[PDB]
RNA sequence: GCCUAACGAGCCUGGUGAUAGCUGGUUGUCCGAGAAAGAAUUUUAGUUCAACCUUAAAAAUACCCCAAAAACCCUAAAUUCCAAUGUAUUUUUAAGAGAUAGUCUAAAAAGGUACAGCUUUUUAGAAACGGAUACAACCUUGACUAGAGAGUAAAUCUUAAUACUACCAUAGUAGGCCUAAAAGCAGCCAUCAAUUGAGAAAGCGUUAAAGCUCAACAAAUUCACCAACAUAAUCCCAAAAACUAAUA
RNA sequence: CUGACCGUGCAAAGGUAGCAUAAUCACUUGUUCUCCAAAUAAGGACUUGUAUGAAUGGCCACACGAGGGUUUUACUGUCUCUUACUUCCAAUCAGUGAAAUUAACCUUCCCGUGAAGAGGCGGGAAUAAAAAAAUAAGACGAGAAGACCCUAUGGAGCUUUAAUUA
RNA sequence: UCGGAGUACAAAAAACCCUCCGAGUGAUUUUAAUCUAGACAAACCAGUCAAAAUAAUCACUUAUUGAUCCAAAAUUUUGAUCAACGGAACAAGUUACCCUAGGGAUAACAGCGCAAUCCUGUUCUAGAGUUCCUAUCGACAAUAGGGUUUACGACCUCGAUGUUGGAUCAGGACACCCAAAUGGUGCAGCCGCUAUUAAAGGUUCGUUUGUUCAACGAUUAAAGUCCUACGUGAUCUGAGUUCAGACCGGAGCAAUCCAGGUCGGUUUCUAUCUAUUAUAAAUUUCUCCCAGUACGAAAGGACAAGAGAAAUGGGACCAACCU
C-alpha cells in the first residue's frame, strides 16, 4: 500500500519542472527480478488515485500462488499547488493539493514476476495500462528486446538519406533556430510530453 | 535561448564515394573558392550578417573568390546554409596582363582567359 | 482575497565578483585581477591578497593561471586537519593566478666619466 | 432651499495671455542618416542621468577570432578572453535632442488550470506593394528611376479504415477434507492412474445433482488476427477532377 | 431538557417598563393560525431583538391624511378579445417654409477573416432605372469632449483628536 | 531600505504581490596610524581593494546602516522608525450635493480568448442488480468534444456599445417535452424504464413575489433544454436596480457610510441609407365501435382497420344572431 501522503511532508512548495516528464528516461529501464511489466509510451504524471487502481486490480487479478508484483515506482514525493476558485492573478503561490510522481516515457511501473505465461498478464495489465494517464503497453523480456533490434533496423534501413540527426546535428537550413536545445539529444523522437516510436 | 550553435568534426570528414560524387579530386585539394549568396540575411541573428558582410556578399547571385584557406573556411562555416561554394578551375591557366581585357567566369565555375576571339 | 506572500527583500544587486583580467593579459602594478567572496582562486607569485579576498597584480606582467599543489598554513587549524585525515597517496590541488614580469628590474647608466 | 430662466455658494469688471506632467491642433518641395527602454524619483500619464543614436573633429586599430586559460560534489545549449584571417570599422573630443506607456514568433524558465490574443525576466527574429485565400508579428526578399524584356524565391494543399468453419465427447470417481448438501465447477489438499484417445477441469449451469460447451484423438484443411469513437444556434461554403510523360 | 440557585472575574453601571421577525444587519420565504381553489402579500399570535427599548423618547387611543400597505361590496373595454363611428392630425391640390445632422459615397445578402460583432477585406451569391407610401432589425443611429469607475503631487463643500494659527 | 541562497546550471548583468533564510547589532583586546602609484565598481551620489614612502578578530561575516541644509558643541566633532529607508523644516477624515481635465493606457454591461468550474459522449469493469459486470445503473480511472454558468484575462468601445424582469413579434440549434416510425427489457397485457432515427407544427390559464428561478391551484398530447448584445426600450413598460429627499438598525467624536431594509422620484427623436411590406397544396385531440374481446391464475385490461364529433392554425364571408 503506498501513503496518500509522504511521512516526512514537504514544508516549501517547489517550482515544476515540466523537464522531469520530458524526453526519454534513465532509471527503471531494465528489468531485474520479473518476467513482466508495464511499459510507459509518454511521458506522465502518477498520482495516488492510480496507484489504487493498479494495486486493487493487479492484485484481485493475480494467482498468489504462481505469481508476484513490484513497484518500479516510488510513492508520490512532489507536492502539487492549487489555488481557491474566484483567485485574481498574483498575491503569492498557492497551497498543497496533491503529490504526484514523475514518469518518462520509457520506464516500467509495475514488474510482475512468476510461472505464467506471457499471456495472462498481457491480458489483465492491458486494462491498467489502458487506463494510465500516459499511453502504455505489456511487455516481457522477449517483447522489449524484439521491439528495440527492430527499433535500430528501422534506422539502418531507413531509405530517405535525410534523417533528423544529421540535420539538426549540422545545423542545416538554420533549422537550429526552430529547434530546442534539447532537440539534438531527443533526435525529435519525443516532443513535449509524448513520445512517438515510429519516427526512426 | 538561441545560439551560435556548433559543427562537430564529423560533419566535415568526407567519405570516400564523396569524392566521386562531387567530382573533387582525392589527391589534390583545390585553391580557391567561387562563392555565390543564394539566400537572404533577414531574419537571421546579427552575427551571420555580419559574416556576410565580411565575405563580401552584400547582394545575391554575385559570386565572389576567396581562398581555401582555414580562416576564411571557419566563416564559411558558419554562414553554410546561407551559400553556395564551388571549386574554381583553371583550364586554359592563370591570366597574364594580355588576357585581363578578355576574361570571363562560366556557370561551371570555369575562368575562361581569351574570350570572343575577333 | 488576502494576497499576503510571506517572502521579504529578495532583491540585492549583485557583487560582480569574477575573473576581471584573463590568462595572458598585460598588467600594470595594482591592478585587480579576480574578486570572490569565497577562495575560488588564490594568490601566486607576484598577487597580492586584499582583506576582501581581492587578487592584484604586484608587478608590471603577464597573468597566468595555474594548478598547484596546495600545502596549508600551520597556524590554520581547519586546513590543517583536511590535510590530515586525506587517504596516504593523495595531494590536494587548487588554482593560483601569476603574473609573469616584463620590465626587467633595472638598468646601470654611466653617468660621468671622471 | 431661495437670492433675476445654470447657487455646496450670485453676477460683472479687474488681477488675466491665471495654471494645466492633460486632450486637441501646428501650414512649401526634394535629399543624408536614423532610434524599443538600465538607474533614481509623491515616481510609474512626467522628468534628469547612462546606454544607443544624429552633426561636426581628431586619431588608432576595431569587429571576427585556433590552441592556451576561468571551482570547489552532479551538472545541457553555450558564454567570457585572444593571434592568424576576412573585411572597414571602432575609440576619443565638441555640440544636440527625442526616447524611457511595445506587440507577437522560436528557445530557457517562473506564476496560473503542464488556461488564455495571460502575466514576469533572459537570448534571437520580425513588422512586402510577393506567398500563408483574407492576415501586424510566420515564410521568401531587402530596397532607387524608365522599358509592351529576361532568370529565378517562398508557395497552390495532399494522407487513410473489414468474417469466423468442423467434428465429437466412456472410465476409478459424486479423489480425499470439510460441509445443509460440496459431486470438474464454495473453499482447502492432492494431481494420480483405464482406454488409442479423452483436465481429478477452462467456461456457463444446479440447492446438490441433472445438464450444456471447451480442451484429447479421430477427419481434414489454413487466410488471418493486434480492428473502430455524438453534437449548436442567419445559409452548405470556389467550381471541379484519377492520366498524353515533371527535377516541369 | 432547562436553570430559581452556585462559583469566580471584570465594570461607572450591568438593558427595566414595555413592545416585538418590525418602515429594525444577516439567517429569512422564522413557526403557526385566520384570510383565498391556491398568498414570499395582509392581519393575530409565539419570540433572545444577541444589532429593540424609554425626551436622539417607550408604549396604547380617538379625530384627521391627494402618505404607504391589505381585504370585501359595487362598477366597468383594464383584460378574455377586440369592434363600430365621429373630430384633430392624416394623404392629394394651392400659399409660405424651419431643425438636429452630414469625410466622400456609384450606399446588397451569406459564411469566413479582422483592433477579437463588415455596405466596403476573402470565397461565394444576387442584381434594368428611378418615385410615392409604410415598419423600425442595422448604420456599434442622432443628441450631449460618461454624472459610473480610475488617474492628475487639478478643484471645491462639509466635519473634527489633521498640521500650522491671526 | 540593506545581505545570503535559489529562479539566473559554466564571465558579468538580469524581473514578479516569485520560492526560502537573515539585518536595523553583539563579543573582545591587540586599539586596528599618516601620505600617495595603480585599480574594481559605477547614470550620478555613494561604495570598494591597494604596492612603494614615512612613522583588528569571532558570530555562515557578507547586512548592522541615512545626503544636503540647520542646530548644538571645542579646537575636532556629535545630531533622525527622516523605516514612504536618494530623505518635503512642520498637514488627517469624508462627499450619493459635487465640479473640471483626461483614460477604453483601467473596472461595472455586452462581445472575444481560455475551459478551472459547469455540460454532453464514449473507453475500463470492481461493484450494485438474490445467481448474472453492462435490463436499469457503476467507485478508482482513461480519452474526446460543447461554449450558457460562476470565475479568470483586460483585447474593441469612457468627444456614451442606455444596463434586470415583463409586453409585442419571434429567427435558429437539437443535447426531443408532445405528436411519428422502431431496437432492449429484470416487456404477458396496462402502465413503464432505457436506447436509435425524425425539427413542418405545437409547447395553457391562475394565487404570492419586481423577480427570471421556486412553491402552490387547475388542466392539457405536451405544459422541452438552450442561443440570438443574459433577442427585442429611435416599438412599449420602469415594479426593480442606480443620483438628488427621508426614516430604522448598526458603524464612526463627527461629516458621512453598510451587493442591509423601507416609502418617494423627468424614458427625448419629424427615418437620409440598407432591410422589409400577403400565393395555395392542414396539425392535433377526444368519443363511438372493435371486443371486455387478443393477454394473464385471476385483478386488471391493447394497438391496427373503420365511422363520428370537436379544437387550433391557414383562407374567406354576413341569411340569421350579436355590436
Ligand atoms: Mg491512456
Ligand atoms: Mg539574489
Ligand atoms: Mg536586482
Ligand atoms: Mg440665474
Ligand atoms: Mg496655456
Ligand atoms: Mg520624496
Ligand atoms: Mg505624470
Ligand atoms: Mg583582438
Ligand atoms: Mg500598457
Ligand atoms: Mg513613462
Ligand atoms: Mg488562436
Ligand atoms: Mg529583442
Ligand atoms: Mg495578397
Ligand atoms: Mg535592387
Ligand atoms: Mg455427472
Ligand atoms: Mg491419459
Ligand atoms: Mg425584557
Ligand atoms: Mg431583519
Ligand atoms: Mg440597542
Ligand atoms: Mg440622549
Ligand atoms: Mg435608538
Ligand atoms: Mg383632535
Ligand atoms: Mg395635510
Ligand atoms: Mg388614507
Ligand atoms: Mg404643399
Ligand atoms: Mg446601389
Ligand atoms: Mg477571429
Ligand atoms: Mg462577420
Ligand atoms: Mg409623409
Ligand atoms: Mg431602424
Ligand atoms: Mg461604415
Ligand atoms: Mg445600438
Ligand atoms: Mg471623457
Ligand atoms: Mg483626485
Ligand atoms: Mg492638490
Ligand atoms: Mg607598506
Ligand atoms: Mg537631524
Ligand atoms: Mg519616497
Ligand atoms: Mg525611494
Ligand atoms: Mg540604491
Ligand atoms: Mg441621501
Ligand atoms: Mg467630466
Ligand atoms: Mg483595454
Ligand atoms: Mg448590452
Ligand atoms: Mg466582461
Ligand atoms: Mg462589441
Ligand atoms: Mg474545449
Ligand atoms: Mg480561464
Ligand atoms: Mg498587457
Ligand atoms: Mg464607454
Ligand atoms: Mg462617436
Ligand atoms: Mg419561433
Ligand atoms: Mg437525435
Ligand atoms: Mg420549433
Ligand atoms: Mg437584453
Ligand atoms: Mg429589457
Ligand atoms: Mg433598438
Ligand atoms: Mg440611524
Ligand atoms: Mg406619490
Ligand atoms: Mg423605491
Ligand atoms: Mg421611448
Ligand atoms: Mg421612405
Ligand atoms: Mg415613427
Ligand atoms: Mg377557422
Amino acid at each position: 500500500f503506498v501513503e496518500r501522503v509522504p511521512l516526512v511532508p514537504k514544508v516549501r512548495r517547489e517550482r515544476k519542472n515540466l523537464s522531469d516528464i520530458r524526453g526519454p528516461s534513465t532509471e527503471a529501464t531494465e528489468f531485474t527480478e520479473g518476467r513482466f511489466a508495464i511499459l510507459a509510451l509518454g511521458g506522465g504524471y502518477l498520482h495516488w488515485g492510480h496507484f489504487e487502481m493498479m494495486r486493487l486490480t493487479i492484485n484481485r487479478s493475480m494467482d498468489p500462488k504462481n505469481m508476484f508484483a513490484l513497484w518500479r515506482v516510488p510513492a508520490p514525493f512532489k507536492p502539487i499547488t492549487r489555488k481557491g476558485m474566484g483567485q485574481r492573478m498574483g498575491g503569492g503561490k498557492g497551497a498543497i493539493d496533491h503529490y504526484v510522481t514523475p514518469v518518462k516515457a520509457g520506464r516500467l511501473i509495475v514488474e510482475m514476476g512468476g510461472r505464467c505465461e506471457f499471456k495472462e498478464v498481457q491480458g489483465f495489465l492491458d486494462l491498467v495500462a489502458h487506463k494510465l494517464p500516459f499511453p502504455a503497453k505489456a511487455v516481457s523480456r522477449e517483447t522489449l528486446e524484439k521491439m528495440r533490434k527492430d527499433q535500430e533496423e528501422r534506422e539502418r534501413n531507413n531509405q530517405n538519406p535525410w534523417t533528423f540527426e544529421r540535420i539538426a546535428t549540422a545545423n542545416m537550413l538554420g533549422i537550429r533556430k526552430v529547434l530546442s536545445p534539447y532537440d539534438l539529444t531527443h533526435k525529435g523522437r519525443y516532443w513535449g510530453k509524448f513520445y512517438t516510436p515510429e519516427r526512426v | 535561448k538561441f545560439t551560435r550553435s556548433r559543427i562537430p568534426d564529423k560533419v566535415f570528414q568526407p567519405s570516400p564515394e564523396d569524392h566521386e560524387k562531387y567530382g573533387g579530386d582525392p589527391q589534390y585539394p583545390h585553391k580557391l573558392h567561387i562563392v555565390t549568396r543564394i539566400k537572404s540575411t533577414k531574419r537571421r541573428p546579427y552575427w551571420e550578417k555580419d559574416i556576410i558582410k565580411m565575405l563580401g556578399l552584400e547582394k545575391a547571385h554575385t559570386p565572389q573568390v576567396h581562398k581555401n584557406i582555414p580562416s576564411v573556411n571557419a566563416k564559411l562555416k558558419v554562414v553554410k546554409h546561407l551559400i553556395r561554394i564551388k571549386p574554381l578551375k583553371l583550364p586554359q591557366g592563370l591570366p597574364t596582363e594580355e588576357d585581363m581585357a578578355n576574361t570571363c567566369l562560366k556557370s561551371n565555375g570555369e575562368l575562361v582567359v581569351r574570350w570572343l576571339l575577333n | 482575497t488576502g494576497g499576503s506572500s510571506k517572502n521579504l527583500g529578495g532583491k540585492s544587486p549583485g557583487k560582480r565578483f569574477g575573473i576581471k583580467k584573463m590568462e595572458g593579459h598585460y598588467v600594470h602594478a595594482g591592478n585587480i585581477l579576480a574578486t570572490q567572496r569565497h577562495f575560488r582562486w588564490h594568490p601566486g607569485a607576484h598577487v597580492g591578497l586584499g582583506k576582501n579576498k581581492c587578487l592584484y597584480a604586484l608587478e608590471e606582467g603577464v597573468v597566468r593561471y595555474t594548478k598547484e599543489v596546495y600545502v596549508p598554513n600551520p597556524s590554520n587549524s581547519e586546513a590543517v586537519d583536511l590535510v590530515t585525515r586525506l587517504p596516504q597517496g593523495a595531494v590536494l590541488y587548487k588554482t593560483f593566478v601569476h603574473v609573469v614580469p616584463a620590465k626587467p628590474e633595472g638598468t646601470f647608466k654611466l653617468v660621468a666619466m671622471l
